[PDB]
Parts: C-alpha cells; structure tokens; sequence
C-alpha cells in the first residue's frame, strides 16, 4: 500500500 | 558539482525543493555527499527526499507504460517501458553507490545508521518492482538483508514511537506484502508496530506524538487496505 | 532521434503524454518535426502539449525563485534563478528554431498557419517574462508581431468560434495585459472576442458548441479577474 | 490570467 513519504505533508 | 562548495549545495537543494525541481535537488544533494563529509539530520531528509521524488515520478510512469504493454500482449510501448525501467534503475543504482561509497560505513549513530539502511531497503525495493527471474531474487534479498539490519539496530536503539523506527516498519511490511509474496508477515509486523508504539505515546510531547501519531495512521492505512 | 521512424516518434510521443513525461514527449515531437514533414492537426497538438508543458514547469519554477530573490534583495539565490532562466530560454529558443526552420514557411492552410504563429508568439512571450531592459523590448515587438500576423489570418479565414482563432485572442490578450502594460485592450480584445463567439454559437454542433463555449468561458474567467 | 490549455482539461 502506502509507503512513508518525503515530507510529513 | 565539484567546484561547488557544500554549504552552496545544501541550500541550493533547498531552493529546489520549494521550487518542485527534484532532478535538480537530486544533483545538488549528490554534490553534497561527494563532498565525503557526513550529513546531519536534516541533509539526510533533503537526500532522501529529491531522490524519492524523482524515483517515484519513474516509477509512476513505469507502471503506465507496463499496463499499456500487458494490454497489447509495434515494438514501441516495450522499448519505451525499457528506456524509463533503464533509467529508473540508474538512479537507484546513483542513490545505492552514495550510500555503498561511504555513508553507510560512516554512520555510526542509530539515527543515520538505520536512515540509511531504510534508504538501501527501499532502493533495492525497487529495483525489484521491476527486475524479473533469478536476477530478481538476489535484489529481493539485497532488500530484505539491509531492511532486517536496520530492524535489528532500531528495536535496540530506539523507542517504538520514533519516526524512523516507524517509517522502516512500514516501508519493510510493504516489502513483505508487496515483493516478498508475505502478506501475513506484512500484516504482523504492521499490527505489532502499530500496538507498541501506541503504548509509548505517553511519553511523549505534543510535537512528538503528531509525528508518530501521523506514521502511526499510515500503518493503520495499510491494514484497512490488506485486511 | 535521427534514427527512430516518424511514426515510432508519434506513437512514443502519445506514450510519453499518458505517462506524463513531458520532456520526454518534447524530444520525441522535437525529432518527428525534424523529419521534415509537415504535420497534421493532433501532431500539432502533440507539439504543443509537449513544450507547454515543459516551459510551464520551468516558468513555475522560475517565478518561484524569482520571489525569495525579490524577498532577499550570498549569491546562491540569484546564481539558481539564472539557471533555471537559461533552461528556459534555451527551451523557448528550441521551440522557435522548430516553427523557423521550417514549420511556419511550409503552412499554407490557416488552421495551421495561425497555430504556428500563435505558438511563435506564446514563446517570445515567455522569453519577454524574463527578459529585461532593450532586450526586452526587441523580444516583446517579436511576440506582437507573430500574434498580430495570426489574428489578422484568423479575422480573414476562421469563423470567430473557431477554437484556434479563440485561443490566440485569448493569448494575444494576455500578452496585453501582463507583458504589454495594455490592459485596456486586453479586456477590448477579451470582450470582442467573446461576443462575436457569442452570435456564432447558434451555427454549431453540440460537440463544436462544447468547445468553443470552453474557451469562451476561459475569456470571461480573464475579463472577471481583469475587471 | 490563465492562456490556453494544452488540452481541454
Ligand atoms: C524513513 C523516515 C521516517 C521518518 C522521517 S521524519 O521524521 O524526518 N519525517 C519526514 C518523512 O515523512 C514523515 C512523515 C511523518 C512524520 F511524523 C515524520 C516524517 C524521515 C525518514
Ligand atoms: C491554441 C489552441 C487552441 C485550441 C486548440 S484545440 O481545439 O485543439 N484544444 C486543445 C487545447 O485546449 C483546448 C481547450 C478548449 C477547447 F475547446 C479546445 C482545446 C489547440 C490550440
Ligand atoms: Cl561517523
Ligand atoms: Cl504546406
Ligand atoms: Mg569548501
Ligand atoms: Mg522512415
């Protein structure tokens, strides 16, 4: 599914 | 970028960003490293950040072009598909040999440590979306090793809420679901994350529980989707 | 791109576009013009989707940058800009290589003609957002001239509902108001426009109606903020 | 204001 992204937004 | 000074970099990388110009970022952050210095903290997120947006664009783009091909299945769409999967395989390899040549082997605090190896897992994660066959199962291993050294490190070093603890836990359940072919391993580690952590939020402050907090959803994301 | 058949650029170019992939989709445009041949209507299109996009990005960048060096006034800011700006013009100058050698001399049809013309003008006029001083006003008089010859074709040849000839009004009034200091004839030109497309309306189909009232819409969007 | 589009959306 989802992966953690770059920034927290 | 070697007639540019690092401080020049840093902040150039940073303009880029706010810019929404990775590809640049991207260069300016690789400048940086070359220069043989260690980053701190907040250079490894402007690192990881340009090369994961600029790995996520092709990766996008790859995944267009591989339903167009599946569907027809000219030449065209199968060479198109290889020239982006070439590329995108070039700038994992970029980001791998950063940090083969020398972060990893610098980094001897848990935070930069473990940051990095998160960084090799996902690099090597998805070069594996991509690879087929026996070639895919050394690069799946590549993954896997560098994830679990990093696990190992974290669960020793750090609290169950901290933001790289968690973002690692998460990206590795979804090397399990995803590449892996674990889904019940995805889901575990996802699950008991999730469940230790929110047994630390009370120590924690305001600014400090939104992080984990915001990781934490994420996970439970996941597990809404695969459950 | 010399070596790769027209047809495979074309094909290609419609790839890039679904992939969003936009420099990409210019190279392969930018090598199917260089063929030789002239194009049809959706290669045109595909021509100009594929820069639009790329200078679009460039310019959002650009402007970008232009406010924290507006908002600062080292030298990493301004060195940044100058960069991005030189891409940029390089790819408006490319562009305009194109439509000179030899888009523009070999169309004779005014569909063609005038979406050439106006394409010579939207990159000059790009070029004039950069652009300061003399240079400016020689590159402004450029974008003025391609619009006026455009218009002056579309008046003779085109219904006034015509998308083409309303998307050059439309443009041609930007280039009033933001880069000529003519707001008055911006919204002259936008008011004229949209009534004469107006009276016109009761002549077409519904998919032609569906077109022409897009743009004109886009004419009153201009007038509303303009007024 | 806003130019053409490149395409209709
Ligand atoms: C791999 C990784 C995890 C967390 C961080 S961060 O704490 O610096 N950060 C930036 C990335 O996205 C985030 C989402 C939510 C959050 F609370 C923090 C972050 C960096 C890298
Ligand atoms: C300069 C120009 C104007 C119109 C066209 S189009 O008719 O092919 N088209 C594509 C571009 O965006 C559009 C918006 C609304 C519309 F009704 C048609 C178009 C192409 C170039
Ligand atoms: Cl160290
Ligand atoms: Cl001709
Ligand atoms: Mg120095
Ligand atoms: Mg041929």
């Amino acid at each position: 599914a989802g992966s953690i992204p770059g920034r927290r937004s | 970028m070697g007639s540019m000074e690092r401080a020049s970099l840093i902040q150039k990388a940073k303009l880029a960003e706010q810019a929404e110009r990775y590809e640049d970022m991207a260069a300016f952050m690789k400048g940086a490293v070359e220069k043989g210095e260690e980053l701190s903290c907040e250079e490894r997120n402007l690192l990881s950040v340009a090369y994961k947006n600029v790995v996520g664009g092709q990766r996008a783009a790859w995944r267009v072009l591989s339903s167009i091909e599946q569907k027809s299945n000219g030449p065209e769409v199968r060479e198109y598909r290889e020239k982006v999967e070439t590329e995108l395989q070039g700038v994992c390899d970029t980001v791998l040999g950063l940090l083969d040549s020398h972060l990893i082997k610098e980094a001897g605090d848990a935070e930069s440590r473990v940051f990095y190896l998160k960084m090799k897992g996902d690099y090597y994660r998805y070069l594996a979306e991509v690879a087929t066959g026996d070639d895919k199962k050394r690069i799946i291993d590549s993954a896997r090793s560098a994830y679990q050294e990093a696990m190992d490190i974290s669960k020793k070093e750090m609290p169950p809420t901290n933001p790289i603890r968690l973002g690692l836990a998460l990206n590795f359940s979804v090397f399990h679901y995803e590449i892996a072919n674990s889904p019940e391993e995805a889901i575990s580690l996802a699950k008991t994350t999730f469940d230790e952590a929110m047994a630390d939020l009370h120590t924690l402050s305001e600014d400090s529980y939104k992080d984990s907090t915001l990781i934490m959803q994420l996970l439970r994301d996941n597990l809404t989707l695969w459950t």
